């Protein structure tokens, strides 16, 4: 009812100007372990949580193509 | 149960490919919307 | 044994007559479908 | 087109009927507890209320083949109850497999029929108090029953069950086909679907049970 | 009717046999039903 | 050797809480369910679930199951644990 | 087990004989029954999930003939 | 019409029977006790 | 509604009772009686009579023979010669009789006394199903 | 060829070879049909 | 041709006469109803001719088939 | 004594089975000559006024049917009423009965006399029954009960809304009513 | 040729004509079953009518074959 | 021709027709089963009865077959 | 001419109609079955009323009979 | 023609639909014979249903009876 | 045309369905009869239930009747 | 187009198959008047039983109807 | 062409024979009415016959069904 509101103010918000800094470290870290090639001692268990994290980003950039395109099931035309 | 605020890069790379979506059905759609036209046109 | 870790062969260990008479009736349920 | 849920499923070139047809007794788990859980609680007390429902009435000859008709009405069941799953095959909708299990129960019973019995077995093609008369006829008709036997226990199992899902689906594609329309037409229509389906459900239970009864009948006709 | 197609028939006939035969009935015969105490 | 007394915390009987407790640090409590949404948009979008008559059974089939669960649950369950009372309390007498 | 290793010589470790992974299917049927299934005051979920994957199974191979029913084209 | 009426018996007779049958198959606690509270003692002249 | 009257030539088992449905083995077969019942009178063969009490209890008893008679005013009243309970009676001794009266009729030739034979028979035989 | 026929073979027996003789010929009867039916496809 | 074509037709006229087997093992499995709520010390009697009914009526519906596939296979 | 004990619940049962009769109201032919007449007494000597009201009453009742001309026969149970009544009433006779009063009355010796009754040859269109309804321990009335044929209950019409009735089952409820109304009799003639 | 196709045709509406037997050995049964439930002392006179009208009632229906094959067969 | 087809394809539907008498003599003969198992001392009027009901029951069933004939063989 | 042809068509139609008489009278002569082993001394009122039933019966059956006529030869 | 020619058709199958009404009339004064049989008292009062009934019954058959004008002269 | 004649056969063949609600009403009404001559002081409450039947047996038949102007008029 | 004819012929012919559902509505209920005539204490049970009976005797006739539909719209 | 044509003659004609399956659940849903108004504490046992006598009424009737099928689609 309204505690889904009450869950997206927290985690279901656009990110803040002042916070982009952070996100672009954690990217950095991303890359910097892509570099050295150090993702290797990622046991599989929190490999899987950020592949399941990233398929989650996917599903979000698929809604804002059914969203951008004015239909649901597939293209319209 | 206690919230828990998401990881800024997490939420940036959300709203990201939020718009990017949207931008990209609406070239497709206005990309295929010729096309299609005039295949149902072209069918009969 | 309490009664909830006990095997039907520990039972029948515990009380011979509940054991069922593979001679008389070979075949399954190996008794009569009445008293089943 | 229509029949696309009767043809024999493939995935990736492999025959996967044979593992929808393994899979049923999957769903039955045995125990050599004496105590155990709710599933097998439930479904021993399923087993032994339909043996005694079954097997009472056969004599000491009959009754050796409990296992058997026991494991058919489950079998089936389980089969057809998993039918109603969507997208799901039904392997009871296939001629085949209702065929192979209607020749040889059938024709086994018949045969233990001749073997001993052979005396009173030729006698139960006449009635006890047929009129002389009528002799002849009424041998050419119990001759001919009995030989249709096997074919109409396979063709009341499929006919049934797949007359069932092809109703079910014309039903859903109806609602399909009505939810750009009347929306209230489209509620009706649904409703009468799930009517049909709790119908359908009953039907597989009851087409199991009438299969297992016809060849417990036959088989007590010859013990 | 692909009912009628009896070439995948075997594939039908087979694992029915091999299952209400030999799986079920041996998930039968490990279903007893003791005698009750005195 | 004894029976646990519980079974695996299942959410709408299709998913266990060990999912929902895995992916509550990275992205909170919505999380897993955002993560079905999007994956269910997904599926009806680029026609992988693709919608026909299979889709109103299964909605028809669904909602008996469910209603048969919500009704004669605790029916099934409390006639099992009432069996299982029986059983043991016929023992212990024997005893 | 998995969930543990980062290593893919694991992968080579295993037993990709019959018997292995007839015992592997066998280790999973029997963890999830003791989990799910074999326990006193146990839940119908327990069969519902089966269920669940068993229709995911069947769309599985239902696809190749529910892909001539798409309603677009693209 | 019952066979024992085409016998011609009367529906007495057939009560007088079928109560005697079901006193017989009494327990010996019962039986002499129903048989003395139903036995008859009358005599036709 | 329905006042039941239940009795024997020495025993009352009901009076006036309300029940809600009774189970009579009649002589054209066996049927139940609930209140508003069609008016009818019958007469009983050997054979139990269930008695539905209000609070959802049977009681069981056993007549050999008797009348049935449900009226206009939803009363009934069974008058049943020898009503015995339950536990009074044995199968050993029912299924003794039921040999001695077979042998008796397969022995027996004249008309009336094999219909008192048969009487018997079909007596003990409405007995041993009723016991077990 | 162990802990198989222990656990798939000795309990049927009784059935396999006894009770289910009938149904042996039978399965013969039926597997013969349908060789007839595939022949003439 | 005209051959096959009325071959259809009288397979599905001979079609038609299974409805005589139809009403009639509804008849004897609801008459088997009535004379079990009656008599049902009789149970077993009852459901064996019960049986016998349903076995000969059920049957000459069956024979009608035969007369289809006699004109639709057979011919 | 004990008599007044063993009456409560033969009285329930003989009220409950004449109860149809009460409530189809039964009327009996007025027209029809063939009555049978049952009288209720004992054995025994002593009782005071009992054999001789159960004799006035048989009396009176076949001088009143006879001169209307019906063939009246008389049944006697007990040895004081056939002794009372054997030299004045000795054509209209057809069965007495002895041994009543020495031992209390029981259902079999109704089934006894109704028997008897039945295997007797007299097709009786109508008949009665006159015992010694009990009151109190002072005080007794002769009184008289009805008994109707088949064919009366049968041609009834009060008797059209009944089911399941035949001309068989109603023999067959005839024959067990005139038992229990000959026990009810019994039961109230010992009091 | 249509002369071939008329007889399938009639053969099949000829065929049509099982019902009736279908329905009456039907009702034979069922009011065997239940007069059987009713006075089963008479169990073996009941069973002699019932084949008596079976007897008669399926013979009316195989008639109507018997102009089937003398469509289809003699003619 | 048509006219010698037309003949065949009447006479089948004609011959439809006898499934009426069929059931008819079902439910005479099934009836007097009945009415025999209440009354038996009856079975003389039961019968008789019996047999004229079947006596006219398949006789219209028969008039089927004469238009059968009538159309077959008389045209 | 195909008008003779669906007048025999149309002829042997209508001779269907003639089952619903058969059943009919079936039914009626059953029940007088019935009724008079019910109560026999009224039998004479219950025959009446079957010959008044199977007058009807049979008389709609008759109905469809002209019809078949005012097909095949009225036309 | 083949206009006139499916008229027949269409009307005799239209007078198929009598066989309904001669049931019904069966049923009807079959029913009556055994309700008198019971109770013979009501006998006006049934007899008065009874007319009911058929005037009900054959009147759905007349029906079907119209459309077969409504064919073959209406048309 | 073909199509007007093919509009007529299937509006015969549609208005064909109308005897079962024929026969419907018949066993209704007989059971309505049988009914109250058991229990007359239920009379009302019966013939309540009877027109409910009725209503809804009829009710089925006219069905047919709109397939048959679906065909011939609607089409 | 002979296609659409026989599409219409063939829709009028599974329309037929009706009849079925509306005998069996008036059998229901019949024998729900009569059931209830005889214990009316258990009215509301019987008329339970009495709808599921109807509820599924009419299911089968409306399937008939959805061949007729799958013949003339579905295809 | 005439061969679909006369197919979906023949698949109409083989649906016609549900009507069989209709008059059958009709009786044994009935049937089961009377049945448990008179006995009702059999309500138990006489229901498993009513389904059981269902399950092969319908039965037949589906049978029917295939044929049309068999002919519609199998050929």
């Amino acid at each position: 009812l309204a505690t889904f509101w009450y869950y997206a103010k927290v985690e279901l918000v656009p990110p803040t100007p002042a916070e982009i800094p952070r996100a672009i470290q954690s990217l950095k870290k991303i890359v910097n372990s892509a570099q050295t090639g150090s993702f290797k001692q990622l046991t599989v268990k929190e490999a899987v949580l950020n592949g399941l994290v990233a398929t989650e980003v996917l599903m979000w950039f698929y809604v804002g193509e059914i969203i951008g395109k004015r239909g649901i099931i597939g293209y319209d035309v | 149960v206690p919230p828990v605020q998401v990881s800024p890069l997490i939420k940036l790379g959300r709203y990201s490919a939020l718009f990017l979506g949207v931008a990209y059905g609406a070239t497709r759609y206005n990309y295929l919307k010729p096309r299609a036209e005039e295949e149902r046109r072209i069918a009969a | 044994i309490p009664f909830d870790q006990m095997t039907i062969e520990d039972l029948n260990e515990a009380f011979p007559e509940t054991k069922l008479d593979k001679k008389k009736y070979p075949y399954w349920p190996h008794q009569p479908i009445e008293n089943l | 087109n229509l029949f696309a849920s009767f043809i024999a499923p493939t995935i990736l070139g492999l025959p996967a009927a044979v593992l929808i047809i393994l899979f049923p007794p999957l769903l039955i788990p045995t125990s050599k507890y004496l105590i155990n859980n709710r599933l097998i609680t439930t479904q021993q007390w399923l087993i032994k209320l339909t043996s005694k429902q079954m097997m009472t009435m056969h004599n000491t000859k009959g009754r050796t083949w409990s296992l058997m008709l026991v494991s058919l009405i489950i079998f089936i069941a389980t089969t057809n109850l998993l039918g109603l799953l969507p997208h799901s095959f039904t392997p009871t909708t296939q001629l085949s497999m209702n065929l192979a299990m209607a020749i040889p129960l059938w024709a086994g019973t018949v045969i233990m029929g001749f073997r001993s019995k052979i005396k009173n077995a030729l006698a139960h093609f006449l009635p006890q108090g047929t009129p002389t008369p009528l002799i002849p006829m009424l041998v050419i008709i119990e001759t001919i029953s009995l030989l249709i036997q096997p074919m109409a226990l396979a063709v009341r199992l499929t006919a049934n069950i797949t007359a069932g899902h092809l109703l079910m689906h014309l039903i859903g594609s109806a609602t399909l086909a009505m939810s750009t329309i009347n929306l209230p037409s489209t509620l009706i229509i649904f409703t009468i679907l799930i009517l049909l389906t709790i119908l359908e459900i009953a039907v597989a239970l009851i087409q199991a049970y009438v299969f297992t009864l016809l060849v417990s009948l036959y088989l007590h006709d010859n013990t | 009717m692909p009912q009628l197609n009896t070439t995948v028939w075997p594939t039908m006939i087979t694992p029915m046999l091999l299952t209400l035969f030999l799986i079920t009935q041996l998930k039968m015969l490990n279903t007893n039903y003791h005698l009750p105490p005195s | 050797p004894p029976l646990p007394e519980y079974g695996g915390k299942v959410r709408y009987g299709l998913i266990p809480e060990e999912f929902f407790q895995f992916l509550y640090p990275k992205t909170g409590v919505t999380g897993p369910y955002v993560l079905g949404t999007g994956l269910i948009l997904y599926a009806l979008s680029k026609e992988i679930y693709v919608i026909s008559a299979e889709t109103f059974t299964a909605l028809s089939v669904l909602g008996v199951m469910v209603y048969g669960i919500k009704k004669y649950g605790p029916f099934v369950a409390d006639f099992a644990d009432k069996l299982n009372e029986q059983k043991l309390a016929q023992l212990e007498e024997a005893k | 087990e998995v969930k543990l290793g980062e290593l893919p010589s694991w992968i080579l470790m295993r037993d990709f004989s019959p018997s292995g992974i007839f015992g592997a299917f066998q280790r999973g049927y029997y963890r999830y029954y003791n989990k799910y299934i074999n326990v006193k005051k146990g839940s119908i979920s327990g069969i519902t999930m089966v269920l669940a994957c068993y229709v995911l199974f069947s769309y599985s191979f239902s696809y190749k003939h529910l892909k001539h029913e798409r309603l677009r084209k693209y | 019409v019952a066979y024992w009426r085409q016998a011609g018996l009367s529906y007495i007779r057939y009560s007088q029977i079928c109560a005697k049958a079901v006193r017989d198959a009494l327990k010996t606690e019962f039986k002499a006790n129903a048989e003395k509270t139903s036995g008859s003692n009358v005599k036709i002249v | 509604q329905m006042s039941f009257t239940f009795a024997s030539p020495t025993q009352v088992f009901f009076n006036g009772a309300n029940v809600r449905q009774v189970d009579v083995p009649t002589l054209t077969g066996a049927f139940g009686i609930l209140a508003a019942h069609v008016p009818t009178l019958q007469v009983l063969r050997p054979g139990l009579v269930v008695v539905h009490a209000e609070d959802g209890t049977t009681s069981k008893y056993f007549v050999s023979s008797g009348s049935i008679a449900v009226n206009a005013d939803s009363s009934v009243q069974l008058l049943a010669e020898e009503a015995v309970t339950l536990d009074m009676l044995d199968l050993g001794a029912a299924k003794a009789n039921l040999e001695k009266a077979q042998a008796e009729l397969v022995g027996t030739a004249d008309e009336a006394t094999r219909a008192e034979i048969q009487i018997r028979i079909e007596a003990n035989e409405a007995l041993v199903k009723a016991l077990e | 060829l162990q802990s198989i026929i222990k656990n798939i073979w000795i309990p049927m027996k009784p059935y396999y070879t006894k009770v289910y003789q009938e149904i042996w010929i039978g399965m013969g009867l039926m597997g013969f049909i349908v060789y007839k039916i595939r022949a003439a496809d | 041709d005209i051959d096959t074509a009325a071959k259809f037709i009288g397979a599905g006229a001979a079609t038609v006469g299974v409805a005589g087997s139809g009403a009639g093992i509804g008849t004897v499995f609801g008459s088997l109803i009535i004379g079990y709520a009656r008599n049902p010390s009789l149970k077993q009697q009852l459901f064996s001719y019960a049986i016998l009914g349903f076995a000969l009526s059920e049957a000459m519906g069956l024979f009608c088939l035969m007369v289809a596939f006699l004109i639709l296979f057979a011919m | 004594a004990r008599a007044e004990r063993e009456l409560k619940p033969a009285r329930i049962y003989g009220l409950g089975s004449l109860a149809l009769y009460e409530k189809a109201d039964i009327k009996g032919p007025e027209d029809k000559k063939k009555h049978l007449l049952i009288g209720v007494s004992s054995d025994r000597g002593l009782c005071g006024a009992i054999h001789s009201s159960i004799a006035k009453q048989m009396k009176s009742e076949v001088a009143t049917l006879t001169a209307a001309g019906k063939e009246v026969m008389l049944v006697g149970i007990g040895d004081k009423i056939r002794g009372i009544l054997y030299r004045t009433h000795s054509d209209q006779f057809l069965v007495a009965f002895k041994e009543v009063g020495r031992k209390p009355p029981t259902f079999g010796d109704a089934s006894v006399i109704a028997l008897e009754l039945l295997n007797s040859g007299y097709e009786f269109d109508e008949g009665s029954i006159i015992f010694n309804k009990f009151r109190s321990v002072i005080s007794y009335k002769t009184e008289e009960k009805p008994i109707f044929s088949l064919n009366t209950v049968a041609s009834a019409d009060s008797m059209s809304i009944y089911d399941d009735i035949d001309a068989d089952v109603l023999q067959n409820y005839q024959e067990y009513n005139l038992a229990n109304i000959i026990y009810y009799s019994l039961k109230e003639s010992t009091t």
